[PDB]
RNA sequence: CGACUCUCGGCAACGGAUAUCUCGGCUCUCGCAUCGAUGAAGAACGUAGCGAAAUGCGAUACCUGGUGUGAAUUGCAGAA
RNA sequence: GGUGAACAGCCUCUGGCCAAUGGAACAAUGUAGGCAAGGGAAGUCGGCAAAACGGAUCCGUAACUUCGGGAAAAGGAUUG
RNA sequence: UAGGAGGGCGCGGCGGCCGAUGCAAAACCCGGGGCGCGAGCCCGGGCGGAGCGGCCGUCGGUGCAGAUCUUGGUGGUAGUAGCAAAUAUUCAAAUGAGAACUUUGAAGGCCGAAGAGGAGAAAGGUUCCAUGUGAACGGCACUUGCACAUGGGUAAGCCGA
């Protein structure tokens, strides 16, 4: 039936890890992150839910170069 | 720490406490219930009479579906009483921890007897259970705080 | 499965290496709040889901 | 007191009723207890071979009859309950049958 | 090819044959097998393991 | 003493079934310090642990049918 | 007399309200304009003598160099 | 492995278990399973449920029929 | 009653005024004494251990018994319904503070090979193995474990990709 009986033959994987954005939200068949759109050239984000565009804007991640860019922008990009 | 009701005379008086036990609140009350104002040494014998599955422990508070025995007629002429070891265990535990308090002060332990025997609930531990149509139940306990005072009598 | 990809395998290292309760120093550091360790799983509670 | 004795045990009238799972392990029960009454020990010890009689004929029929000999012993051992428990094993029967054996003291 | 490489620099020694796993914590650990010519007794002592 | 290292490491050894290997229970002691399947073979060799002899089917009545059919 | 039921009063529980706070939020105002093929945002894995997370950092990996300050770090141990 | 037409059921060997919370008692009412004198559907909306038949060998097998079926029709006998 | 208006009580600030405060403030509790028709207010006692009031003006996220109101907690219910399919357990011994549940041995039964046996694909992710264990969990119990802690473990020219 629905339900009891169906929940027990769950037993492939419709997604698999994304590689751009490191979700489990890679649709395999079709070949796309259901979550950054991939593999298309921009990412997959949407004003109707700010939400998940909070949680995966600039600034949630480790910044590695943009970080030292105020610092650079003090000072006016010198190099000695 | 300091407990409901303080001895008559502190000197001449051990106590005993016991606190987040692991056993059922309404057998340990009446237990305590049937033990109050007996002395330390038919406390022990009575009480373990009772883990032993020889004497009853009436039930008069908490007894509503408790079924019937004739162990029981001395001091509840109805007959209703059952016979808690899990709870009789815990409270001879703390009698021979008080029995030695008392040794360590130095008071006749022939002469002692119960003074004040509380039971007072606790903090009640909490585990799920399963239910048809998929519904989760609480499957909670009741612990116990078990506090006692043996006193020496005094003419 | 017996037959994981590296990938998988290279993941499940560090799932892995974040199990462990906090150590027992940590627990001493000046105007400390960890307490205990509140991203523990368990291999048959929370599945990765992945 | 230490004493042996032997008696014989009439078990069709002790396990009569009994459900058919349960009339083996009934018959253990009604053995200890009857050891029990016997020599007033609260301990009782089947040995292995009475053990092995009883249970030999399945779990639904038990012998009927089981002529035992009942060791009430000294318990040795230095922590104990009591000062003396009852070692009931199976017994030899002699080729006459059990007809006219009563209850009988061993030297 | 690169750990018998490096077996050989370091060590002064030769593989004749490394096998490698990758250990379920995360790295790799590689088992280096000497042509018996060297004794690993001899190299476990020159190094200290045992 | 528990031996459920030894019941295991022994129907291993012994190339039988869990339900198959002996272990003496008089000196379970020295079973319990045998500790690694080198020690099973030498308590195999020394006649501690031993391999129950399989539980007999013996086919006579059906040898017996047969041979009252023909 | 006593048990039970209701109750009053004292103490002890159960519980986290109320009171006092607050390296946080919200609002208003102001100053500057500075990401990316010279590889960015994001993701992943690693990285500490004893760390899992958070915070850093990239096989030079809780950092290297300079410069300023001028005697520490610090849960512990250790070269100093 | 045995019986059997048989990978049906029923028992056994290799291998695996006795894990399903235990003790006492035999009251109603239950749930699963049986048996009943005389009668055999009178119960009931309704033969619902249960009983009766059931393997195999030998004989016999009607109306009807698309001439293929009906058909294991029906009715009998034997079984160690 | 619906409804209207007037005068007041109370809460939290702001501008002023009057002060209380480690000889004990706020908050909270009382079978304490009062004041008011009433909202409420004043004092005593206690715990409490650092801040608080009263008056005039002025403002606002200001007054709760209801909304199958939101969140949190707690009762009776109630030691009650209940733990019941898969045939089954028993006796000595041992360890242990404690044994129906651990381990050994003897027995008795079950799966009965389209198996309750031996291996895999998927999926899981270290559950695998050893040593130990205060709690929690293992819907009873435990010396026990798939639980907790510390370590160990996965080798390929031929099996795969
Ligand atoms: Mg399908
Ligand atoms: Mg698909
Ligand atoms: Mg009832
Ligand atoms: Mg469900
Ligand atoms: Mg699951
Ligand atoms: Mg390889
Ligand atoms: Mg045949
Ligand atoms: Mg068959
Ligand atoms: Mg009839
Ligand atoms: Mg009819
Ligand atoms: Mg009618
Ligand atoms: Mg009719
Ligand atoms: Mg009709
Ligand atoms: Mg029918
Ligand atoms: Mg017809
Ligand atoms: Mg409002
Ligand atoms: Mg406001
Ligand atoms: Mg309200
Ligand atoms: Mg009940
Ligand atoms: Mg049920
Ligand atoms: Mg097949
Ligand atoms: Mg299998
Ligand atoms: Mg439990
Ligand atoms: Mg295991």
């Amino acid at each position: 039936t629905k339900g009891t009986g169906s929940f027990g033959k769950r037993r492939n994987k419709t997604h698999t890890l994304c590689i751009r954005c490191g979700r489990r939200s890679f649709h395999l068949q079709k070949s796309t992150c259901s979550s950054c759109g991939y593999p298309a050239a921009r990412i997959r984000k949407y004003n109707w839910s700010v939400k998940a565009i909070r949680r995966k804007t600039t600034g949630t991640g480790r910044m590695r170069y943009m970080r030292h860019v105020p610092r650079r922008f003090k000072s006016n990009f010198r190099e000695g | 720490v300091k407990y409901s009701t303080d001895p008559a005379n502190p000197t001449k008086s051990a106590k005993a406490m016991g606190r987040d036990l692991r056993v059922h609140f309404k057998n340990t009350r009446e237990t305590a219930f049937a033990l109050r104002k007996m002395s330390l040494n038919k406390a022990k014998r009575y009480l373990e009479d009772v883990l032993a599955h020889k004497q009853a422990i009436p039930f008069r508070r908490y007894c509503r579906g408790v079924g019937r025995t004739a162990q029981v007629k001395n001091r509840q002429p109805n007959g209703q009483g059952r016979w808690p070891a899990k709870s009789a265990k815990f409270v001879l535990d703390l009698l021979k921890n008080a029995e030695s308090n008392a040794e360590v002060k130095g008071l006749d332990v022939d002469a002692l007897y119960i003074s004040h025997i509380q039971v007072n609930q606790a903090q009640k531990q909490r585990r799920r259970t399963y239910r048809a149509h998929g519904r989760i139940n609480p499957y909670m306990s009741n612990p116990c705080h078990i506090e006692l005072i043996l006193s020496e009598k005094e003419e | 499965p017996s037959h994981k990809t590296f990938r998988i395998k290279q993941k499940l290292a560090k799932k892995q290496r974040q199990n462990r309760p906090i150590p027992y120093w940590i627990r001493m550091r000046t105007d400390n709040t960890i307490r205990y360790n509140a991203k523990r799983r368990h291999w048959r509670r929370t599945k990765l889901g992945f | 007191e230490v004493v042996t004795r032997e008696y014989t045990v009439n078990l069709h009238k002790r396990l009569h009723g009994c459900t058919f799972k349960k009339k083996a392990p009934n018959a253990i029960k009604e053995i200890r207890k009857f050891a029990q009454k016997a020599m007033g020990t609260n301990d009782v010890r089947i040995d292995v071979k009475l053990n092995k009689h009883i249970w030999s004929s399945g779990i639904r029929s038990v012998p009927r009859r089981v002529r035992v000999r009942i060791a009430r012993k000294r318990n040795d051992e230095e922590d104990a309950k009591e000062e003396l428990y009852s070692l009931v094993t199976v017994a030899e029967v002699p080729q006459e049958g059990l007809k006219g054996l009563g209850t009988k003291v061993v030297e | 090819k690169k750990i018998k490489a490096a077996v050989k620099k370091m060590y002064d020694i030769q593989a004749k044959k490394v096998n490698t796993l990758i250990r379920p914590d995360g790295k790799k650990k590689a088992y280096v097998k000497l042509t018996p010519d060297y004794d690993a007794l001899d190299v476990a002592n020159k190094i200290g393991i045992i | 003493v528990s031996l459920k290292l030894q019941k295991r490491l022994a129907s291993s050894v012994l190339k039988c079934g869990k339900g198959k290997v002996w272990l003496d229970p008089n000196e379970v002691n020295e079973i319990s310090m045998a500790n690694s399947r080198q020690n099973i073979r030498k308590l195999v060799k020394d006649g501690f642990i031993i391999r129950k002899p399989q539980k007999i089917h013996s086919r006579s009545r059906a040898r017996r049918a047969h041979e009252a059919k023909q």
